[PDB]
C-alpha cells in the first residue's frame, strides 16, 4: 500500500510522462519515456496496459489510472529487486556506482536541461561517503528523502 | 524570518531541497518504467497460462472420446473348422472398428452404435459356441 | 518411475495416434497426446521437448521418449488455483467475470497468440448463456476436470 508521500513522489515522476501538463497520457508518452530509459515495449503491449485502466475508453488515462496500471500481486523479494533495477538504469555499466557521466546520460534521455555544473551539484548532494560517485545505499537514501 | 542573513540560509536550504527533488523526480520515474516493464511481463505470463490451458482443453475434448471408444472396443476384443471361422470373423470385425477410430474422427455416438453392433453379433457367437 | 496403471493409460492414448503399431508417432503428435492426457505445456515448452529428441531431424517420437517427457512435465505442473489466478489478472473489477471480447483481445494479441477460430470455440463453451460475459472460475474448473 502506497503512503501519501509515495504517491507524491509518483505524481512528480508522472510529470515526465505528462509533459504538456494536461494531466493525462496516451500510449505514445508511455512508450517514449520507457524507451528512453532502456525498455522495448511493443505497441500491442502498450495498448493492453491502457485497456486495463482506460475506463472511459478514451485511449487517454490520468494519474490514478497510471498508478493502478503499475500495480500487481508482487512476490517477497520483488520490491527490493525493483529498486535495484531502478538503480541499474543509472548505473548502466554495472560497476555499483553512478558517476556524473552516467547521471547526465539519463537526464538527457529524459530531456532534462542542465549544465555540467548542476550535474555535479547533484552528485555532490547525494554523495554522502564523498568519493565522487553514488553507490546504491546513497541513491536509496536520496530516493527516500 | 526577515533578516538578510536568515534569508541567505533560506536560499541555501531551498536550493538543496530543489536538488533533492530533481533526483526524486527522475529516480521515481525510473522506478515507474521498471514497474511498467514488469506489468507487461506479468500480464503476458498470465495470458500464456490461459492460452496453454485452452489449447489443452480444446484438444482433449476432441480426442478423449475417441480414446475412450478405442478402449471400449479394445476390451471387447480381449474378452474346429466351423466355430473358428465364425469367431475369427469377429476379431477381424473388431480390429476393423478399431482401425476406423484410429483413422477417422467420429462422434462418441457413432462409435457407440458400431460398438453396440459388435457386442450383439458377438454375444450371439459366444452363446452358440 | 511411473505407476504401472499410469504407463498403461498413456499407452492407451499413445496408441490412438500410432496407427502402424511400431510404437512410434510424429513429433507434431507429441502435443496432441500430452494434451489428451490432461497436460498443458506452452508452445515454447513443446518446441523444447522436440528440439532435444529430434536432433536427427526424423520427426519421430517413440513410447519410451514420450514417457520420459510425460514424467518431466508432470513434475512441474500448474494447479487449478494457479490457472484461475492467471484468469483473475484480466478481471478489471474483481467480479469473477470477464467479457468475451476482453478475453478475445488479450489472447489473440498477447502471449502465444490464439487464432480467432480457437477463441470462437472457447466462447461457445465459456459464455453458454450468450450474455458475452464469462465466469472464469467455472470455465477453469471445467477445463481442468
Ligand atoms: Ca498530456
Ligand atoms: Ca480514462
Ligand atoms: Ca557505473
Ligand atoms: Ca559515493
Ligand atoms: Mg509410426
Ligand atoms: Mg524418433
Ligand atoms: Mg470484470
Ligand atoms: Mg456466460
Amino acid at each position: 500500500q502506497l503512503t501519501e508521500e509515495q504517491i507524491a513522489e509518483f505524481k512528480e515522476a508522472f510529470s515526465l510522462f505528462d509533459k504538456d501538463g494536461d494531466g493525462t497520457i496516451t500510449t505514445k508518452e508511455l512508450g517514449t519515456v520507457m524507451r528512453s530509459l532502456g525498455q522495448n515495449p511493443t505497441e500491442a503491449e502498450l495498448q493492453d496496459m491502457i485497456n486495463e485502466v482506460d475506463a472511459d475508453g478514451n485511449g487517454t488515462i490520468d494519474f490514478p489510472e497510471f498508478l493502478t496500471m503499475m500495480a500487481r500481486k508482487m512476490k517477497d523479494t520483488d520490491s527490493e529487486e525493483e529498486i535495484r533495477e531502478a538503480f541499474r538504469v543509472f548505473d548502466k555499466d554495472g560497476n555499483g556506482f553512478i558517476s556524473a557521466a552516467e547521471l547526465r546520460h539519463v537526464m538527457t534521455n529524459l530531456g532534462e536541461k542542465l549544465t555540467d555544473e548542476e550535474v555535479d551539484e547533484m552528485i555532490r548532494e547525494a554523495d554522502i561517503d564523498g568519493d565522487g560517485q553514488v553507490n546504491y545505499e546513497e541513491f536509496v537514501t536520496m530516493m527516500t528523502s | 524570518k526577515s533578516d538578510p542573513d536568515h534569508l541567505a540560509e533560506l536560499v541555501k536550504r531551498v536550493n538543496h531541497w530543489l536538488i533533492c527533488s530533481r533526483w526524486k523526480k527522475v529516480q521515481w520515474c525510473s522506478l515507474s518504467v521498471i514497474k511498467l516493464k514488469n506489468k507487461i511481463k506479468y500480464r503476458a505470463e498470465a495470458c500464456i497460462k490461459m492460452q496453454k490451458t485452452i489449447r489443452m482443453w480444446l484438444c482433449k475434448r476432441r480426442h478423449k472420446p475417441r480414446i475412450d471408444g478405442l478402449v471400449k472396443v479394445g476390451t471387447l476384443k480381449k474378452r474346429k473348422q466351423e466355430m473358428s471361422k465364425q469367431v475369427k470373423d469377429l476379431e477381424i470385425s473388431i480390429d476393423a472398428l478399431m482401425a476406423k477410430i484410429k483413422s477417422t474422427m467420429m462422434t462418441r455416438e457413432q462409435i457407440q452404435k458400431e460398438y453396440d453392433a459388435l457386442v450383439k453379433s458377438s454375444a450371439v457367437l459366444l452363446s452358440a459356441l
